[PDB]
C-alpha cells in the first residue's frame, strides 16, 4: 500500500517508486536506476542503461528472481503489486528507482 | 465661476498678503498634515446658527431678580455675579429652569462648524456648552471621544478628543454640570483636575489655533497667564484667528504678539460689511483648506525649495527606483524607466516641468539666489545620477546601459576580502563591510556588525541605515534559520550563537518594524516599506503578466530595463534581502521571455511562417536559474544562434568562478555557509558556458578547475563529461586541453591501484568517454604515462587492468601486447567494451551464443543490454535464428527483432532522440516502422517544445 | 523556569491577574514604568545619606550617628546653602556625583519590557546609558525647555532634574526649598507627568513605601474621584515581608502592592534577585503559561476569536494570522503545528471537543462559550488536526444571492423593510451589485453615519473600502448615468482620502482584534495564493514535458480549494472590492491550469468534474478570446460536465435577464455594461451543457431576438447559434425560432438602405443553411407567402430572398426566378452556394475572365480570387486563360500553378480552412504534399492547436 508515491515516467516506460529488492542474481537490498542519454558518444545502441546497485554498483550472469520487494519507510512487502506491474509492462526493469533524463 | 472668481481673486489675495500670513498658512497646513494641528473652537462660531447668548440670560437673570433691565451696557465680571447673586438669593430650581427654557433648543449647524472638521484636526477643544460640534461631527462620519466631565478621561474610547472644557448639557440642564457662575470659575482647578491637565498638555505638545474668540474673552486670558509662566519658548506660540468687523490696531497686534499669541486678522485681508461674520470665517477657512493646492511655488526660487523638501533627505540612499519615485511625489509624473516623465493627473503647476527649464537652459539658471544655486547643483547631481533626464515631449534620445557598480553583484570576491580588512572610517563604511561579510558567508561577524550598526545609528539621525540594517539582520536571521534546519535541525555556528539569535529575534514582527517609527521615517522615506514584505516586486510582476500575454517597436525594453532597476536598488544600497525566491522566478520568467522573444524574432522572413546578451545578461542566468531550467531553455529555443558579446567580461567572470573554485578547494578554504551559496552559482554558471568563445588560458583554467578542483558529491565523474563536452564542442582542444584530460585520466588510473574504488556515477558515463573524446579530436594520440602504467603491469590488480582496457585505444603497441597478455572476451561486459573501443571487427559465433546464455538468464528474469542485441540483430550483425524467441520482454527489443508484431501504441514518444544515423535511416528504410514512427513523431511534434523530433522527421523520414 | 512555574502555581489570585494586566499593557502600550533609586543604587551610585553626612561634617563637625530621620535629610543641605554658600555645595556635588558606574542588568530588564514611557526620579545618567546599549531612542526631558523641544513621543522624564549640564545644585531638586518651590519652578514636567499617570497604567519599580515622592503622588491621586484613574502598581523588593495592615492601608490609599519577599526566600542583602524575581516573572509576555486548566484555554480562544462573530466568513489563510504564526490551517480542515513551543491549546480544544467526557466537567458560562466557539469553528470549515484525520471534506458553499447571479430576489430583498445595519449592509451591497450606485453611495454613507452609535469596526471599515471602490467604479465609469450634482460631491469628499491611511488611523480595537482586515485596502489580498500558484504552474508543467503521469495524488485540490476561499470572503461579507483585475487573472490562470491538468491527465494510458461553481467563474471572469484559447489547446468537449440542472438554470437566468431588460425599457447604462459581459462570456461556454427543449428554446430565443445590437452582430450570432445547435438537436422548435428570425429579417428589408452590418461576412443565408442542414425537407410558409406577394420593385428584398432561395416553395421559386438571373460574380457565387447551378456554361468562366481582368487593373497600379483558382484546381473551370494572373495572390498561385509557387510564401494557416475534397486533392499531389507536410510539421511545433495534427494525420500520412 504505497501507491501514493508511484510515478509513471512515460518516455522510458518505467514506474519510479522506491522499493528495495531481494534477488537471486543471491543478493539483498538491490535498487535500480536508469538513464536517458540522448546522444551518448560511443557508449551498442540503446536509450536506457541500467545501473544496478547493491549498496554500490554490482559489477556484472543475470538472474534476479525478485523474492522480497519492500517499500521504504512504509513497509510490509509490496511484492504482489511489483509482480503485477511486471506482468503488464514488458521492458527491462519495470520498477526503476530513479531516472536521470539526460 | 466661483472657483475662478473666489479662487483666482483669492489667488490675488494670496499675492496680497504680508509675509507672516503665508508662512502661517504653511505652518497650519503642515501641522494638519503631520497631525499637530489642534483647533480650539469658541463661541463666535456657535452664535452663528444662533444659539442663545449669555448676555441674554444675564439680562433675564437681572429681570427676575431686580426688575427694570439695565441698558447700561454690560461690563466685565458683572456677567458672572448676576447669575451668582441669583444663585444665592433665588436658588437653584429657578436657575436650572431658566437654563431649561433658553438652552434647550435645537439649532441646525452652520457650514463653518463643518469647515473646522474639513481641516482634519488632531484634537478639537471647545469652550461651548452646546451640542452643535458633535452634531456637525456626526454628519461627516467622524468619531470623537466627547470628554465633557472628569469621569471620561481614562473612560475615553478613542484617541481623538472633543474636549468640552467648560462642561456640557447632555446629562441635564442644571447649573452644576457646566461653568457658568462666578464661583465655578474660581473653583475650576479643584473641581476639574484632569480635563485641565489634558488641555494644557495638548497646548504645549501641539500647535494651537483659536477660531472662535475675541481678544478680550477671559478664557483666552486664563490660557495667556499660564503660558506666561513658562520659559524661553519651551512652547510654540498659539495662533489666534481674529474675525471681527473693524481691523485691529497695530499696538494691540504688537502687544498680544509678545504676550504669546500670533494674530491672523480676517478684516485686514478682505473688505466687507459690519454684520457679516460667516464670510470672514469662510475667508480664512477657505484660504486654510488648500493643503492640496500648495500655490506657494509661483516663483523660480520656490520650486527649487519644494524639490529640496521632498528629495534632499534622500541623499543618504545610493539609488532609488523610478517606480518608487512615482510614490515619492504623490501620484503625478509616472517616471518611465528610460528617463521620460509623463504627466498623469497634475491639476496645477508643472514644478518638474519648470525644474527642467531652469535646468539645461542656463539663462534662467543665472538669476537664482546664492544658496538656491547650490541646492540646484545638488538636485541636478541627484536627478542626473538616478537616470532622470527630461520630459517625454522633447526627448527622442532615451539612453540605456545601467551600471550596477557593486563588488557583490559582479562576484568579485577578491577585493571584498581586501576591503573588509581595511580600517573603518564611517558607519556607511561598516554598512558596506557588513554587507560584504554577509555576502562572503561570514554571518557571525555580519550579525555582530549589523547589531553594531543598530547600536551605532542611535547617535546620528538616519532612519535608512537603521531600518535597512534591521531588515537585513532579520533576513540573515531567516538565512541562519533556513541554514540550521538543513544543517543540524558541518557545525557552522556554535550553540552559544543559536541561543542568542533565537532569543532576540523572537516576537520581532517585520510588519511592525515600519509603523513604530518617528514621523520623519513615515513620509520622508515612504518608499522603504515594500521591503519588509514581498510587495516589492508587485507592480513589475503584474506588468509582466500582460506582456507574457502580449508576446515596428519591440517591447523587450519594458522588461529588460525594469528588471535592472530591481537588482540595482538592493545591491547599491547594500541590502541582504536577496534570499527570497520570488525574485528568482521573476528573473527566470523575465529572462526566459526575453530569450524566447529574441529567438522567435530571428527566423522571421517577412511574410512569416536587440538583446545582444552582454555581461549583465549572464550573471542573472548564472545566479538565479538552475541547470534544469537552462536545459528547458535549450530544449525549446536554440541559444547557439545568439551572438553573445562582452566575451572579455563574461570570460573574466567565468575565470573568476574558476579561480574561486581553485583557491577554496586546494587545501582548506570551505565554510559550509559560503560553500552552499557559491557552489550553486558555480554550477549554473559553468553549464551556460558553452555560448562564450574562450581563449586558451580562458578555457584551460576553467577545464582544469572543473576536472580537478570541483569537489565531489556535487559533480560526479560521469556528470563532468557533459560539461567538458559542451566546453570542448564550442572551442577546439589546442594540445593543452588534451594535456589536461590526459593528466586527469592518469590521475584516475592511479586511484585504481587499490581495490573497492568504483567511480560512483549517475549517468553511467566514465573515464572511457574521456578517452573517446581525446581520440575524437586527437586521433593519433598516445598517452606516454598510461603506456608506462600498462607496461609496469603484473598479474594482479584486476581493477586497474579493467580500467586500462576501457581506455585501450590510448595505449602503445607494446602496451597493448603486454596488456592483452592478460585479458580476453569471457562475458558481455568485455564484449560491449570490445566493440566500444573498436577491437572486434566481426562476430565469431561463440559471441552470439554467449549472448544466447545471457538472454537465457533474461528468460529466467521473465519467468518469475537487451536493446543493443535486438539492434545488432536489426543491423545484420547477429547471424542467428534463435534470438527471436525472447518476445514480450522489452518493447524496444521487440521493436527491432519483430517489427511487424510489435504493438505500436507501446512505442515510446522517445527512443528516436537516442539513435544514430545508421539506425535512423534503417528504421526509415522499412514499411511499418515508417508508418507508425512517423505518427509517433507527428503527435510528439505536437505535444512538445523540443525541436529535435522535427529534425528527425525532416532529415530522415520525409 | 520550572521552579518558577511552581512559583506560578504558588501565588495568590491577585499576583497572577496583575501579571496579566502588566503584560497586556506592555502589549497595548499602556505600561509606564516609574523607575526609582533602588535600582540605581545597585551598580552603586553615591547615596544621599552619604552626602548629608558630609554636609553635616563640614558644617558642624562630629558626625551624628543618631540614625537619620525624615525631612532632616533636606534641612542639612539647606542650612549649609544658607550658611556656607553654593560654591561649596556644588563642589561636594562635583566630588561625589561625578562618577561613572557601569549599569546593572536590572536597568536593562526594565527596557526589555518595551514600556510606553519611562519616568524617573534619578539624578544620574545610568538609564539613558542603559538605553544607549539596546538601541532605543528616548526624549530625555530633564528641564522645562524640553517639552515641545522634544523630538520623539517616547519620554525619559527625569522629573527631579539632572546633571548633564553641570554639577550645580540649581539643576536638580535636592534642597528643602526645591521641594517646596517645585510646582512653580517646574510647571510643564509636572503636568506631563500627572497626565501620563491618569491615562496609563503606572508601575513603581524602585521605591519604598515611605519615600516622599510616592507620598506626593498619593496625595494628588487622593484628590481624585470614584476611580476616574487606574490604581498604580507598586512592586516592593524589600528584605522583610510586608505587614498585612500596611498591605491593606496602602491598597485603599491607591497603590496595589506586589511584594517580592512573599514570593521567594532569600538573604537580607541580596536585592538583585528580588528585582530579577519579579522581572523575570513579568517578562513572559510570549510564554502566557496561564492556560494550564481546561477552563482557561476556552477563555483564551474566547479572547482571540469571539470579536470575530460579526464577520460571516474568515479565510483559513487569514486564520494563521489571527493566531500568531503557529498552526498553518490547511484549506481541507487539517491543522498542522508549525513552531508552537508550548501548550497545544488548539490540540487541547479538540480534545475537550468531540469527546464529551471532558466536556461535562466545564463550568456554566464556559460551556456556553464552548458552544459558540464550536459553532464558529464548525461553520468556517475547521474540523480536526492532521494526525487523526483521513476524511477531509470538500464542497464549500458560497451562499450569496450576488454570487449566483440570482437577481430576481435581490430586487425583492431591497424593497422590503430594513430592521438592522447588517440588513442595510446587504441591501447596499445588492444595490451596488444591481448597478444602482446612487442609492449605494447614499446608503453606504448612511452606514458610515449609522455605525457611529454601535461598536463594530468591521461594518464601518468595510463599508469605507466598498465606498472607495464604488468611487473608483464611478470614476472608471465616467472616464468611459449620474447627474452633474452627483459627480461634484463624490469628487469633493473622496479627495485626499488615502486608502492606506484608512487602517492605521483607527482605535486599537481595530488594530489587533481584526488584524486580517488590512490586506483589503491594497492588493496584498491574493499575494500568498498567487505565489503558491507559480510553483504549481512549474510543478505541473515540468511533468507535462516529460510525461510523468503521477499515479498517486493530484495537486488540483491545492488550487481549486484555495481559489474558493477567496470568492467566499468577499461575497459572504458583502464586499464591493471585486472590481479589480488581478483577481481575474488569478482565476483565469487558475482555471486554465485546472483544465489543462484535467485534459492532460485523461489520455494517459499507463477529478474536476465541473459542477456549478466551475462555470460561474469562467463566465464572469474570462473573455471570449480566452475561452477560444482554451478550446484551441485543450478539448473541453471530452469533459463530463455535471450539475446540468444547475448550470441550465443559471443560463436561463442569464436568458431571462436579457429577456426582461431588453423588452421595452430596462437598461441602466451602469448595469448593462457589467452584466452584458457576463451574458456574452457565459453564453459562449454554453456548448458543453446538454440543455432541454425549454432550456435551449429560451436561450436561443433570448440570443436571436432579445440580445441587443452593437454588442452582438447578425453574423456574429451565427457562431453562437451553431455551437448551441451542434451540442443539441433541433426539435422542431429551434427550427420555428430560426424560421421566425428569418421572417423577421425578411420584413426589415422592405425599405432601402438596410444592409445587415456584420463583421464575419456571415449573414441570414447561413441561418437558412443550418435549417436545411438539420431539416432537409423544410418549407417556410411565411417566406413562401412573402415571395409570392413580390413585385417588380424592392430590389433588396429580392436579393435577400435569393440568398435564402432553398427555403422556398416551387411556385415561390418560379415567381421569384421570374425576376433574377446570373449577371455578375455575386449572383454566381450565391448560385453555387444555394445549389442552383450544376455545371458551368462558358459565359460564366468568361465573366470570371472580365472580373479577374479588373483584378489585373488592380495589380497594374472581400477577395473572390482563391475561389477561382480552386475551381480551376478541382477541375470545374475548363479554361487555359486563367493561368495568366500569376503574382497577385499567394493562394491563387498555390492552386493555378502548383510547381512555380515559392513555398516559403505558403502561410502557416490555409489548411484549417479547406474542406475534405480539397484537403485530399492537395494530398493527391507531389510538391503540395512535399511542402505542405513541411508547413504542417513546423506549425505542429510552434502551435498549441490540435487541428494541424488532425489534418496531417487524417489526410497526408
Amino acid at each position: 500500500g504505497a501507491t501514493h508515491d508511484l510515478v509513471y515516467h512515460s518516455k522510458i516506460n518505467t514506474f519510479v517508486w522506491d522499493v528495495e529488492f531481494d534477488i537471486v542474481l543471491e543478493l539483498n537490498k538491490c535498487y535500480f536506476v536508469k538513464c536517458f542519454n540522448p546522444y551518448r558518444i560511443n557508449g551498442d545502441f540503446a536509450v536506457s542503461s541500467i545501473d544496478i546497485f547493491s549498496e554500490g554498483k554490482r559489477l556484472l550472469e543475470f538472474n534476479f528472481k525478485i523474492t522480497k520487494a519492500v517499500h521504504v519507510a512504509t513497509s510490509k512487502d509490496v511484492t504482489e503489486i511489483v509482480l503485477h506491474l511486471s506482468e503488464r509492462i514488458s521492458s527491462p526493469f519495470p520498477i526503476v528507482k530513479e531516472v536521470v533524463y539526460l | 465661476l466661483e472657483s475662478k472668481r473666489y479662487g483666482e481673486k483669492l489667488k490675488e489675495v494670496f499675492l496680497m498678503l504680508d509675509n507672516n500670513v503665508v508662512e502661517c498658512i504653511k505652518e497650519i497646513t503642515e501641522s494638519s498634515r503631520n497631525g499637530k494641528l489642534v483647533f480650539f473652537v469658541g463661541a463666535g462660531v456657535s452664535t452663528l446658527s444662533d444659539y442663545p447668548q449669555w448676555w441674554r440670560l444675564v439680562d433675564k437673570y437681572h429681570e427676575e431678580l431686580y426688575g427694570s433691565p439695565k441698558k447700561g451696557n454690560y461690563s466685565s465680571d458683572e456677567y458672572l455675579r448676576i447669575p451668582q447673586i441669583f444663585y444665592n438669593v433665588k436658588g437653584e430650581m429657578a436657575f436650572d429652569g431658566i437654563l431649561k427654557d433658553f438652552f434647550q433648543v435645537d439649532k441646525p449647524t452652520n457650514p463653518i462648524h463643518d469647515k473646522i472638521l474639513a481641516m482634519n484636526p488632531a484634537h478639537v477643544i471647545t469652550t461651548n456648552y452646546d451640542n452643535l460640534i458633535d452634531t456637525a461631527c456626526w454628519k461627516r462620519g467622524k468619531y470623537f471621544s466627547v470628554i465633557s466631565a472628569e469621569e471620561d478621561v481614562a473612560n475615553a474610547t478613542s484617541s481623538r478628543y472633543l474636549l468640552k472644557v467648560h462642561g456640557d448639557f447632555r446629562k441635564g440642564f442644571k447649573g452644576e454640570n457646566v461653568v457658568l457662575k462666578e464661583d465655578d470659575y474660581l473653583n475650576y482647578d479643584q473641581n476639574y483636575p484632569l480635563i485641565s491637565n489634558l488641555m494644557k498638555t495638548i497646548i504645549a505638545t501641539h500647535t494651537i489655533v483659536f477660531i472662535g474668540y475675541g481678544l478680550g474673552d477671559y478664557n483666552i486670558n486664563m490660557l495667556l497667564n499660564w503660558v506666561r509662566k513658562l520659559q524661553k519658548d519651551s512652547f510654540h506660540k498659539p495662533f489666534f484667528i481674529r474675525t471681527d468687523p473693524s481691523p485691529i490696531e497695530n499696538e494691540t497686534l504688537i502687544y498680544y504678539e509678545n504676550k504669546g499669541l500670533r494674530i491672523i486678522d480676517a478684516a485686514s485681508l478682505i473688505d466687507s460689511n459690519e454684520y457679516d461674520y460667516l464670510e470672514r470665517y469662510s475667508a480664512v477657512m477657505d484660504l486654510l483648506i488648500e493643503s492640496q493646492e500648495n500655490k506657494f511655488i509661483t516663483k523660480d526660487d520656490e520650486v527649487i525649495d519644494y524639490i529640496y523638501g521632498k528629495i534632499s533627505p534622500l541623499f543618504a540612499l545610493q539609488y532609488i527606483r523610478k517606480i518608487d519615485l512615482k510614490h515619492v511625489f504623490e501620484y503625478d509624473y509616472h517616471f518611465e524607466v528610460n528617463g521620460t516623465v509623463v504627466r498623469h493627473k497634475n491639476k496645477g503647476f508643472g514644478y518638474m516641468e519648470r525644474f527642467f527649464e531652469l535646468k539645461e537652459s542656463c539663462d534662467e539658471r543665472s538669476k537664482l539666489s546664492k544658496k538656491q544655486y547650490e541646492r540646484f547643483n545638488a538636485l541636478f547631481n541627484f536627478f542626473e545620477k538616478n537616470g532622470v533626464i527630461c520630459m517625454a515631449k522633447d526627448a527622442g534620445t532615451l539612453n540605456t546601459s545601467i551600471e550596477i557598480n557593486s563588488l557583490a553583484y559582479h562576484g568579485k570576491y577578491d577585493v571584498m576580502k581586501k576591503f573588509i580588512e581595511e580600517q573603518s572610517v564611517s558607519i556607511e563604511d561598516d554598512y558596506k563591510k557588513a554587507f560584504f561579510l554577509a555576502c562572503l558567508g561570514r554571518w557571525e561577524e555580519s550579525y555582530d556588525l549589523y547589531s553594531n550598526i543598530i547600536l551605532n545609528s542611535i547617535d546620528e539621525s538616519n532612519g535608512c541605515v537603521y531600518y535597512l540594517s534591521q531588515i537585513n539582520r532579520y533576513r540573515i536571521y531567516q538565512s541562519i534559520t533556513q541554514a540550521v534546519t538543513q544543517f543540524n535541525g558541518y557545525k557552522p555556528f556554535t550553540d552559544e550563537f543559536l541561543a542568542r539569535i533565537e532569543r532576540e529575534m523572537t516576537n520581532f514582527n517585520i510588519d511592525d518594524l515600519f509603523n513604530g517609527m518617528p514621523f520623519e521615517f513615515q513620509k520622508k522615506y515612504k518608499i522603504l516599506e515594500f521591503l519588509s514584505d514581498n510587495q516589492f516586486l508587485y507592480d513589475d510582476t503584474v506588468k509582466l503578466f500582460e506582456l507574457t500575454n502580449k508576446v515596428g517597436m519591440s517591447s523587450d525594453i519594458v522588461v529588460l530595463l525594469r528588471l535592472y532597476d530591481n537588482l540595482r536598488f538592493l545591491y547599491e544600497n547594500c541590502l541582504w534581502s536577496v534570499s527570497f525566491h520570488e525574485f528568482h522566478q521573476y528573473i527566470r520568467n523575465s529572462m526566459s521571455l526575453l530569450i524566447e522573444k529574441a529567438e522567435y524574432e530571428r527566423t522571421r522572413d517577412i511574410d512569416e511562417l536587440g538583446f545582444f546578451m552582454e555581461y549583465y545578461d549572464f550573471v542573472n542566468i548564472s545566479r538565479h536559474f538552475k541547470i534544469d531550467d537552462i536545459k528547458n531553455l535549450e530544449r525549446s529555443c536554440s541559444i547557439d544562434k545568439i551572438r553573445f558579446g562582452e566575451q572579455e567580461k563574461i570570460e573574466e567572470y567565468l575565470v573568476g568562478i574558476a579561480e574561486e573554485i581553485t583557491k577554496q578547494f586546494s587545501a582548506n578554504g570551505m565554510n559550509v555557509v559560503f560553500y552552499t551559496q557559491f557552489i550553486s552559482e558555480a554550477k549554473a554558471a559553468l553549464y551556460f558556458a558553452k555560448y562564450v568563445k574562450l581563449s586558451e588560458e580562458g578555457l584551460g583554467k576553467i577545464v582544469k578547475a572543473l576536472l580537478f578542483y570541483f569537489p565531489e558529491r556535487d559533480l560526479d565523474i560521469g556528470k563532468r563529461y557533459v560539461w567538458l563536452e559542451r566546453l570542448t564542442k564550442c572551442n577546439e582542444l589546442p594540445k593543452s586541453i588534451i594535456s589536461i584530460i590526459d593528466d586527469f585520466l592518469v590521475l584516475q588510473a592511479e586511484k585504481h591501484i587499490d581495490q573497492n574504488y568504483s567511480e560512483v556515477s549517475s549517468n553511467g558515463l566514465y573515464s572511457r568517454d574521456y578517452g573517446a573524446l581525446i581520440k575524437h579530436f586527437e586521433k593519433n594520440f598516445i598517452s606516454k604515462r598510461l603506456s608506462e602504467i600498462t607496461l609496469c603491469l603484473t598479474q594482479d590488480k584486476q581493477k586497474q587492468i579493467d580500467f586500462l582496457f576501457k581506455l585501450l585505444p590510448l595505449l602503445s603497441t607494446n602496451a597493448k601486447s603486454h596488456l592483452l597478455s592478460f585479458k580476453s572476451v569471457e562475458n558481455i561486459n568485455d564484449l560491449m567494451n570490445g566493440i566500444r573501443i573498436g577491437l572486434i571487427d566481426e562476430f565469431t559465433p561463440e559471441h552470439e551464443e554467449l549472448i544466447i546464455e545471457y538472454l537465457e538468464t533474461r528468460k529466467v528474469n521473465y519467468i518469475v543490454y537487451m536493446s543493443t542485441f535486438g539492434i545488432w540483430y536489426f543491423l545484420e550483425e547477429i547471424n542467428n535464428s534463435k534470438m527471436e524467441e525472447f518476445i514480450g520482454m522489452d518493447d524496444q527489443y521487440d521493436f527491432f527483432v519483430d517489427p511487424e508484431n510489435f504493438d505500436y501504441k507501446k512505442f515510446i514518444p522517445s527512443w528516436l532522440k537516442n539513435y544514430n544515423d545508421k539506425l535512423l535511416g534503417k528504421i526509415a528504410g522499412n514499411k511499418h516502422m515508417k508508418h507508425h514512427v512517423i505518427e509517433v513523431l507527428k503527435e510528439r511534434v505536437k505535444n512538445s517544445n523540443d525541436k529535435r523530433y522535427l529534425e528527425i522527421l525532416m532529415n530522415y523520414f520525409i
